[PDB]
C-alpha cells in the first residue's frame, strides 16, 4: 500500500482509524497515528492487507502511537484531500488563530482554525493532557488522522472531540466545535522518528 | 469529548 495521511486502516480486523503521517526510524518505515487506536503489537491492515504492527503507544495521558510497517510499503510525503494531495514540508507548529485542515476516513478533509492549546480531554479511560483544539469538524473514524496547514506543515494527529449523535461535530456551528489533536513534535522526539517530506 |  501507498501510505498517505488520512487514509483508513483497521486494527485487529475490528476498529478503523486514519493514518497520520509517514515517518522513518532509521531503515524502518512507519506511520504516526493516535494511541487509543490500538495496543502494542496490534496488526494494522490497509485494504484487507497486513501492513505492519503497533510498535509503541501512550494512551491515556497522551494519545500517540506509531505503526512499524513492512518494507513492502511505500511511504509518501502526502495527506489526502479528496482526489488531490497536500505535500508535507515540515512540522513548524502553527499558533492559535492559524488556519488548519485535517484529513481522515470519515469526514474527509476539513479546515478550521486553532482555537486553544494545552486542553485536557476527559475521556472515559482517563484524561489526555496537552491537546490543541481547532474547530475543523471530525467524526468517529477520523482518529489518528493528519492535521496540517495548507502550507504543508504537519501539526499533529486527531485524538477526539465533542461528537454528536450522528457521529461527528460537523452539524453544529464552528463556534461550538472542539476537535482535539495530539501535537506531532513530542511524538517525533519521543520515538526518534523523522517525518517524510517532499 | 470522546476519542475519534
Amino acid at each position: 500500500a501507498n501510505i498517505v495521511g488520512g487514509i483508513e486502516y483497521s486494527i485487529n480486523n475490528a476498529s478503523l482509524c486514519s493514518v497520520g503521517f509517514s515517518v522513518t526510524r532509521g531503515a524502518t518505515k512507519g506511520f504516526v497515528t493516535a494511541g487509543h487506536c490500538g495496543t502494542v503489537n496490534a496488526t494494522a491492515r490497509i485494504g484487507g492487507a497486513v501492513v505492519g504492527t503497533f510498535a509503541a503507544r501512550v494512551f491515556p495521558g497522551n494519545d500517540r502511537a506509531w505503526v512499524s510497517l513492512t518494507s513492502a510499503q511505500t511511504l509518501l510525503p502526502r495527506v489526502a484531500n479528496g482526489s488531490s494531495f497536500v505535500t508535507v514540508r515540515g512540522s513548524t507548529e502553527a499558533a492559535v488563530g492559524a488556519a488548519v485542515c485535517r484529513s481522515g476516513r470519515t469526514t474527509g478533509y476539513q479546515c478550521g482554525t486553532i482555537t486553544a492549546k494545552n486542553v485536557t480531554a476527559n475521556y472515559a479511560e482517563g484524561a489526555v493532557r496537552g491537546l490543541t483544539q481547532g474547530n475543523a469538524c471530525a467524526g468517529r473514524g477520523d482518529s489518528g488522522g493528519s492535521w496540517i496547514t495548507s502550507a504543508g506543515q504537519a501539526q499533529g494527529v486527531m485524538s477526539g472531540g465533542n461528537v454528536q449523535s450522528n457521529g461527528n461535530n460537523c452539524g453544529i456551528p464552528a463556534s461550538q466545535r472542539s476537535s482535539l489533536f495530539e501535537r506531532l513534535q513530542p511524538i517525533l522526539s519521543q520515538y526518534g522518528l523523522s517525518l517524510v517530506t517532499g | 469529548a470522546a476519542p475519534a
